[PDB]
């Protein structure tokens, strides 16, 4: 896998995903107590998706 | 085959603006699926421990597709006060150096930094009210943490669910205290 | 003409450390203030005669322990008195001071440290371990193993005691440390305390760690930070 | 007064086109008074000694006015081998890497650069009489290589320096990454009766190997122009050996016997005329030495154990009273690392404190401080080599005099503030700090 | 001084150094003279180092 550190629980399968950096998305789901408007959440959304692609 | 979104949700009320401490819940579950994966926590702080996570399972393949296997994890620290301690006072840590090591935090879920600022050898803090103490005891004017510089070091680790616990430690280790507080330190005599 | 540690005979020194540790408190959001209190030299106290007239002022006699443990006390008000709370290393609890419940007893010394996580939670303080983890200490070797294989849990006490253990803390103090060899002895030997500290207590197998750590330290590398190699290898 | 000019003469003539030899000599005089300001020396690669010399002893007030003092300087080093060993194959190191260590020696006075260019794990340098060693070796056949190209910046850059570059391609042991790109090279290690997938050092028994390694040394050597160089022959293991039995078959045909100290003894021998028909000298590690094998007057023999299987000042001495001469490592192995200043360690050793006769002494030519590099890259290099491998700068150039401790610290670490205006990420001494501290 | 020279004699008496009109110039009767690379290099290497 690669985690670290290594979660309390955590099931893998075989079947595999695939991402899109000109259409990979982070945002706050419809039913979640922070929104558009959490400076926090927005930096590390930002941050991340520039850690993951890169 | 697509993961076209992943959609941050948060349960309980967001501590979104504030600080965090000892007792901020940094649990998450991670879910990752087609066409949506979705990542949930009680509190902010989980969903930084999850979306750092969720950084540690895209890869490339052997083609430099991105990739991810879809995946369940339910997460929450052993432990809640997991800190690093650096020293700033037996050398001075120029302040992007200690920005990249919270960052290293960051990645290595760390939560607290003990920063032990001040000792014998010098005082680099700028107090706002008692400014002799770095401008007789840090090594050189230069070598000193304006109240700016601190200030972004806080808002710098909160960005990443840090807790920076200042040390100031008394009554040893205070040989540079005495530069520029008369009368603070006992005299040897003999 | 040398000088001592600060001078806990004078109101000076006690109105000091007010007004200062009043500014700490608007400078640090963060509810609990590290005040120390380790390494406490009595020599220079000891040989000071308007010291010795304060040890009868008190009846205190050349037991230094306690002119010790009074002014971490003043102290501890101080910081109580502006709505925070404290920690403070071992050797505070072990000079026999009354600390308000709620304070933080780091322990970092090697000798029978098992022990004093005993004495510290039998006492009902909560602790913090650093003990085994010091990381400037450094050695020849893959010695992220000795740190990743500490039990904090391995000590005496019911389970009521293992609630006031709450973690732990590796440490870099800087004696031969600064800007030029931090990131490499720090990192990647810190990620070892840093699944010790969050993954489960059975989360202990070697090769597994060395698989996952090796991995991890690349991306570490990836993202900027300087980690340090584990064993012969490469990245990309 | 003030001072306008450094006036550089140099005697000897071999123009500044010419590699540094073993016998080069770097004597200088650095004369400034008033009527004068001459730094004189007899070969050019004195004269680079007395640059820096001359470059350190500039300094300026608090108020910023660059100054020089009136000096009288006659140097020259206590010992003409002063090197440092890379490791470059238990992790690869960059071009750049390379070449701002031997900026670093350059300061340091050091003269000869030991690379450890391939071992076990990796095999980083391209071949090109035998491409496959490089392609089927190295970590990743196109980030992680030495190109004829980057082999030749070292070698010039070295040379611009007054640096030797010593080559080591180590034979037989340590030689697992060539076992891929060369067939039957490593001997094939045995269970009982059946091969056991595990693969020992370079096999003796074959004509094939022989064949291979006058091929490729023939390459090496046209490659490096230094006279010298580093054949190997650490930690050989005999248990892959004798577990074979076509080895074993080919020990009874020669009347070898049951000792593969001198099955070795054959290979070495072998190798060592090759090398010596294409007008190269040789260094070797001490176990060629210990293990009693037929070896050249001429050859050196490295110092590098200390305690089996005799003390390392027991080593200098056995091997200097024999006749040939010795390189000391032993007590300078900068990759093992301990809490605290050992730079201390290193600088108190002496070199002739051992029992022998001035001449017998005369044969210790110098040392290397170590950088092995199991735990050691691009990452961590720098700080860990410096300013600790300066302590056996010092040693192996400055009189056997100097030595106190006070005095060695107090420069050694006005030295590493200096580095660290140099741009070089040297770690502390002690506490303190440096005015313009490391940031980059 | 690193590392120490063998023989070195030291004064406080001390001279006025000019970083930009500053050279290194080699001796009519040296046996090394422009053309030199070990040297060409050196001399520019230097004063960079000194004075950059
Ligand atoms: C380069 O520097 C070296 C070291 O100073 C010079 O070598 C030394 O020269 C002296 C002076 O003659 C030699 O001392 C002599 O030795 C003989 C016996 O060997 C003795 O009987 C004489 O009375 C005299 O003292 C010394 O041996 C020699 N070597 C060393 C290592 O000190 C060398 O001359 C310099 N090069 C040039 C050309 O200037
Ligand atoms: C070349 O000459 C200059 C000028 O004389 C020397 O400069 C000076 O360095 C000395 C010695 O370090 C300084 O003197 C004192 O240092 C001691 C030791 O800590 C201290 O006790 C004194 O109070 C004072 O600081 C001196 O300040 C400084 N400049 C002057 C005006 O003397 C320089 O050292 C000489 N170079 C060498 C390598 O000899
Ligand atoms: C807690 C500790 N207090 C001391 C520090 O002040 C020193 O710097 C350190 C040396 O590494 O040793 C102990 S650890
Ligand atoms: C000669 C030598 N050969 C060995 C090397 O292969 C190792 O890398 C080194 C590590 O210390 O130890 C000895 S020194």
């Amino acid at each position: 896998p690669a985690l670290w550190p290594l979660p309390l629980s955590v099931k893998m399968t075989p079947n595999l995903l695939h991402l899109a950096p000109e259409n990979f998305y982070i945002s706050h789901s419809p039913n979640s107590t922070a929104g558009p408007s959490c400076t926090l959440l927005e930096e590390a959304f930002r941050r991340y998706h520039g850690y993951i692609f890169g | 085959t697509q993961v076209q979104q992943l959609l941050v949700s948060i349960t309980l009320q967001s501590e979104c603006d504030a600080f965090p401490n000892i007792s901020s819940d940094e649990s998450y579950t991670l879910l990752v699926k087609e066409p949506v994966a979705v990542l949930k926590a009680n509190r902010v702080w989980g969903a930084l421990r999850g979306l750092e996570t969720f950084s540690q399972l895209v890869y490339q393949d052997s083609y430099g597709t991105f990739t991810i296997n879809e995946s369940t994890i339910i997460d929450s620290p052993r432990f809640s006060h997991r800190g690093i301690l650096i020293d700033t006072s037996r050398h001075y840590l120029p302040v992007k150096i200690i920005l990249k090591t919270l960052d290293a935090m960051a990645f290595n879920k760390f939560n607290v930094l003990h920063w032990h600022i001040v000792d014998d050898q010098s005082f680099p803090y700028q107090s706002i009210t008692f400014p002799e103490l770095s401008n007789k005891g840090s090594y050189s004017l230069s070598h000193v943490y304006t109240p700016n510089d601190v200030r972004m070091v806080i808002e710098y680790a909160r960005l990443r669910g840090i807790r920076v616990l200042p040390e100031f430690d008394t009554p040893g280790h205070t040989l540079s205290w005495g530069k520029g507080q008369k009368d603070l330190l006992t005299p040897c005599y003999s | 003409d040398s000088f001592g540690p600060i001078n806990p005979t004078l109101n000076t020194t006690y109105s000091f450390l007010t007004t200062f540790f009043k500014e700490i408190s608007e400078v640090f959001p963060d509810q609990f203030i590290h005040l120390g209190g380790d390494e406490v030299e009595f020599k220079c106290w000891e040989s000071n005669p308007k010291i010795q007239d304060f040890m009868r002022q008190k009846g205190f006699g050349t037991d230094f322990k306690k002119l010790e443990s009074f002014y971490i006390q003043k102290v501890l008000d101080i910081i109580a008195t502006i709505n925070k709370g404290s920690i403070v290393w071992q050797e505070v609890f072990d000079d026999k001071a009354k600390l308000a419940p709620g304070t933080i007893v780091e322990v970092w010394k090697d000798s029978a440290y098992p022990e004093e996580l005993s004495r510290v939670t039998a006492s009902g303080f909560p602790v913090i371990l650093s003990a085994p983890w010091y990381l400037d200490l450094i050695s020849y070797g893959q010695d992220w193993r000795k740190y990743y294989k500490v039990e904090p849990l391995d000590f005496g006490g019911t389970q009521k005691q293992k609630q006031l253990f709450i973690g732990g803390e590796a440490c870099l103090w800087g004696e031969y440390v600064d800007a030029t060899n931090l990131t490499p002895r720090l990192w990647p030997r810190a990620s070892a305390v840093g699944e010790r500290l969050w993954s489960s207590k059975d989360v202990r197998d070697m090769d597994d760690a060395y698989d996952r750590l090796t991995r991890h330290r690349c991306r570490m590398v990836e993202r900027g930070i300087a980690a340090q190699p584990l064993y012969a290898g490469y990245c990309n | 007064t003030l001072e306008k000019n450094v006036l550089v003469v140099s005697v000897v003539t071999p123009g500044c086109n010419q590699l540094p030899t073993l016998e080069s000599v770097e004597n200088y005089t650095l004369t400034i008074n008033d009527d004068q300001c001459l730094l004189l020396s007899e070969t050019v690669w004195g004269a680079l000694r007395g640059l820096e010399t001359f470059s350190q002893l500039v300094w300026k007030s608090a108020e910023g006015t660059f100054f020089i003092n009136k000096t009288e300087i006659e140097d020259f080093p206590r010992f003409p081998h002063r090197g440092l060993l890379l490791d470059t194959s238990r992790h690869y190191l960059p071009l750049s890497s390379i070449l701002d260590t031997l900026d670093v020696m350059a300061y340091n006075k050091l003269n000869v650069f030991h690379w450890h260019l391939v071992d076990d794990p990796s095999f980083p340098y391209e071949s090109f009489t035998f491409p496959e060693l490089m392609r089927k070796g190295s970590y990743n056949p196109v980030t992680h290589i030495y190109t004829a190209q980057d082999v030749k910046e070292v070698i010039e850059y070295a040379r611009l320096r007054g640096i030797r570059v010593l080559a080591e391609f180590d034979t037989p042991g340590h030689t697992l990454s060539w076992g891929p790109g060369i067939p039957g090279l490593l001997t094939p290690c045995y269970s009982g009766s059946e091969p056991s997938g595990t693969f020992g050092p370079v096999n003796p028994s074959l004509n094939n190997t022989y064949e291979f390694m006058s091929t490729f040394f023939l390459e090496v050597s046209s490659v490096f122009p230094d006279f010298y160089l580093h054949l190997g022959g650490d930690e050989v293991d005999f248990t892959c050996w004798k577990s074979n039995p076509e080895i074993q078959d080919f020990m009874r045909k020669k009347g070898f016997g049951e000792d593969f100290k001198q099955l070795e003894s054959f290979y070495i021998q072998t190798l060592l005329d090759i090398v010596s028909s294409y007008g190269k000298g040789y260094v070797v590690w001490q176990e060629v030495f210990d293990n009693k094998v037929k070896i050249q007057p001429d050859t050196i023999i490295q110092v590098w154990r200390e305690d089996i299987p005799v003390n390392y000042m027991k080593e200098l001495e056995l091997v200097t009273k024999a006749g040939f001469r010795a390189l000391l490592s032993a007590p300078w192995y900068l990759n093992r690392i301990s809490y605290g200043p050992d730079w201390k360690d290193f600088y108190v050793v002496e070199p002739l404190a051992f029992e022998g006769t001035p001449e017998q002494k005369a044969l210790v030519i110098g040392g290397e401080a170590c950088m092995w590099g199991e735990y050691v890259d691009n990452t961590n290099l720098v700080p860990r080599l410096w300013p600790r491998a300066g302590a056996v700068a010092e040693r192996l150039w400055s009189n056997k005099l100097t030595s106190d401790l006070t005095f060695a610290y107090e420069r050694l670490s006005h030295f590493r503030c200096e580095l660290l205006r140099r741009g070089v990420q040297a770690q502390p001494l002690n506490v303190g700090f440096c005015e313009q501290e490391f940031e980059q | 001084l690193w590392p120490w020279p063998q023989n070195f004699q030291t004064s406080d008496q001390r001279y006025v150094l000019y970083p930009n009109n500053f050279q290194f110039q080699y001796d009519v009767s040296s046996a090394a003279q422009p053309g030199c690379s070990v040297l060409d290099e050196a001399f520019q290497r230097y004063r960079d180092l000194l004075f950059g």
